[PDB]
RNA sequence: ACGACCAGGGCUACACACGUGCUACAAUGGCGCAUACAAAGAGAAGCGACCUCGCGAGAGCAAGCGGACCUCAUAAAGUGCGUCGUAGUCCGGAUUGGAGUCUGCAACUCGACUCCAUGAAGUCGGAAUCGCUAGUAAUCGUGGAUCAGAAUGCCACGGUG
RNA sequence: AUGUUGAUAU
RNA sequence: GCCGAAGUGGCGAAAGGGACGCAGUUGAUUCAAAAUCAACCGUUGCCGGUUCGAGUCCGGCCUUCGGCACCA
RNA sequence: UCCUCCUAAAGAGUAACGGAGGAGCACGAAGGUUGGCUAAUCCUGGUCGGACAUCAGGAGGUUAGUGCAAUGGCAUAAGCC
């Protein structure tokens, strides 16, 4: 809610002024934040997937969805419908709380943080970033890590351009290099 | 127990625990602790939160971890881009400090690859 | 043999 | 490395040739044998053709080369792999 | 939210070394004690020459 | 010119194979603090104390000594106490980065040493193979020749045994 | 038990 | 002209998600060579399919081998 | 023997030692119904992650899918949960 309140009170006014929008509905909102773990090694052992899910659950606060292979792929030795990943979709209050926890805590705790890339937009105002270790989230205990395990965050936006996209995140002081 | 963006060991004496920081050896580890005013035999587990914070301030006086790693990486990249002798040695993966390559030099050359 | 000795 | 109290080393023949070269302008390269001479700031810009044993290798002196010896930019041994 | 599938997710304090107290919701269970936060981290705060070297060491 | 002089390079190269060594893989050990007991030897373009400065390699100043006198020069293993607790580690110290010192017209190719950082392989070694019968083997330091500088080699010396 | 061979001239 | 086998390491020859001999290479043993010992190295004729995936299944092609070519 | 296409001359049927392929099953769900859902492929961004895994968005519009050949069907899906 902190950053949701900050969005409504402060960010909307910045983006209105910046882009000279007619309507307030023309301002970029943050739609959702999808955390994904590709757990391709789980073909060997399903316990790793369970542990991966448990980590993503701790980070997010939601029980994750176990994703599965859209098709068989011989390169990675996966058949169709084999569980090879897991995701959480964060929307609303939980999204904003996570987005706080990411910016204020987790991103600082990245090893050798020199800003996030500003060229990591899809072309349609959505931002994606790799987390390389689950240690950056304090929710994970450092002691009980079986394997070091990253996840990809994606912040989906109602921004049309990347300029609108980056401006929105920049208004939250999203740490861009 | 978390200093310089790493989790240092808790059960170890502080002198040893600090050396887990990249850029901190035995001599610095002693200077850090002596500046912070912590006895070397103290286990990091036994320290209070304020004592950890003083150590973080003391460690911050030294170029460590990613600051150091990029200093080193730059210093090597500098040489390789110059095309100085040491540069060429770094590129080819051969001893840089004038050691013999007729024999030994396996640390640089890696395991032997037969003809 | 050896195509033609004592070493 | 050479003591700081002694200062840098350069051949007096090299020094004067460089001093003259800077005074005139960036001319045809300075053909030296003085591989042992330190590269000075005033050499920056000059091409110094340094002996490697058999030929004078052109070295265009940049900022990053300052402090190095001229010999560092003229390799003496030829090697292109075994069985190549 | 569904009932009794999710992690227990409740407000906890997170006091940084710099002194930034927070009140995040989290799964962790207890109050955190952070080493670094957004308000004090080098990048966020913004607290991150051979010819010069030559002139210093020798000074002719 | 197959003679002679010179500068720079090379003898230090490196897919690789072998010989001889050094250092290890640790707890009969590592580290810290304290404290015992040698022999033999060298020294004037030399050995260099004390004192002062430097974390240190060293630097400055300057006695003494051609030596049973002065100097190199604290022997180390040991012993006492503490710590580590079997870990690729407080084992190992390769490699590399940065910063230096000294010798020398000159340390790039290609010196030794110091400081900070780095912290590789290695957990006792396949077939095979070597030395040694006693103050020996094993292990521990010490000195010397060559030498401006440059030993893990060589030649020698005692300690434990 | 078994257990081969040793280039030419000198 | 027809019809069955096949084509795999250097050689011979085994096997819908590449081993065995010999050879070769390195080391050892020997005064030396062999024998021997210890390591190691190589890896699916061709083309197009089927398939998530082909040495492996399908079709065609090339090369080799075998058999059949009779009644007149 | 059986199935699909073509020969087959725009109804049906139609021969050859004509041209091409398949079957001799599977499934207690892969059947019934209710409710829901929509494909291939490529592009852009994204930890490990690569041409191709999982994630996000875009383009695209069934070029997918159909327990197994081919043909005719299939979005109100007959396709997916
Ligand atoms: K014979
Ligand atoms: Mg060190
Ligand atoms: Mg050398
Ligand atoms: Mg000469
Ligand atoms: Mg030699
Ligand atoms: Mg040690
Ligand atoms: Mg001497
Ligand atoms: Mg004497
Ligand atoms: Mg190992
Ligand atoms: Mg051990
Ligand atoms: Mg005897
Ligand atoms: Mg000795
Ligand atoms: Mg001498
Ligand atoms: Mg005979
Ligand atoms: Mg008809
Ligand atoms: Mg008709
Ligand atoms: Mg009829
Ligand atoms: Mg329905
Ligand atoms: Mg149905
Ligand atoms: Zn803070």
């Amino acid at each position: 809610a902190k950053l949701h309140d900050y969005y409504k009170d402060e960010v909307v006014k910045k983006l209105m002024t910046e882009f000279n929008y007619n309507s307030v509905m023309q301002v970029p909102r943050v739609e959702k934040i999808t955390l994904n773990m590709g757990v391709g090694e789980a073909i060997a052992d399903k316990k790793l997937l369970d542990n991966a899910a448990a980590d993503l659950a701790a980070i997010s606060g939601q029980k994750p969805l176990i994703t599965k292979a859209r098709k068989s792929v011989a390169g990675f030795k996966i058949r169709q419908g084999y569980p090879i990943g897991c995701k959480v979709t964060l929307r609303g209050e939980r999204m904003w709380e996570f987005f706080e926890r990411l910016i204020t805590i987790a991103v600082p705790r990245i090893r050798d943080f020199r800003g996030l890339s500003a060229k990591s937009f899809d072309g349609r105002g959505n931002y994606s970033m790799g987390v390389r270790e689950q240690i950056i989230f304090p929710e994970i205990d450092y002691d009980k890590v079986d394997r070091v395990r990253g996840l990809d965050i994606t912040i989906t936006t109602t921004a049309k351009s990347d300029e609108e996209g980056r401006a929105l995140l920049a208004a939250f002081d999203f740490p861009f290099r | 127990a978390r200093i310089a963006g790493i989790n240092i060991p808790d059960h170890k004496h502080a002198v040893i625990a600090l050396t887990s920081i990249y850029g901190v050896g035995k001599t610095r580890s002693k200077a850090i602790l002596a500046a912070a005013g912590i006895a070397e035999d103290v286990k990091i587990s036994e320290l209070s939160e304020g004592q950890i914070d003083t150590l973080r301030d003391e460690v911050a006086k030294f170029v460590v971890e990613g600051d150091l790693r990029r200093e080193i990486s730059m210093s090597i990249k500098r040489l390789m881009d110059l095309g100085c002798y040491r540069g060429l040695r770094h590129r080819r993966g051969l001893p840089v400090r004038g050691q013999r390559t007729k024999t030994n030099a396996r640390t640089r050359k890696g395991p032997r690859k037969p003809i | 043999x050896x195509a033609x000795x004592a070493g | 490395p050479r003591s700081l109290k002694k200062g840098p080393f350069i051949d007096l023949h090299l020094l004067k040739k460089v001093e003259k070269a800077v005074e005139s302008g960036d001319k045809k390269p300075l053909r030296t044998w003085s591989r042992r001479s330190t590269i000075f700031p005033n050499m920056i810009g000059l091409t110094i053709a340094v002996h490697n044993g058999r030929q004078h290798v052109p070295v265009f002196v940049t900022d990053e080369m300052v402090g190095h010896k001229l010999g560092e930019f003229a390799p003496t041994r030829t090697y292109r792999g075994h069985a190549a | 939210m569904k009932k009794d599938i999710h992690p227990k997710y409740e407000e906890i304090t997170a006091s940084c070394s710099c002194g930034n107290v927070m009140k995040i919701r989290s799964t962790v269970g207890h109050d955190l004690n952070l080493d670094v936060c957004s308000k004090c981290h080098p990048f966020f705060t913004g607290k991150q020459g051979r010819v010069d070297r030559f002139n210093k060491r020798f000074n002719i």
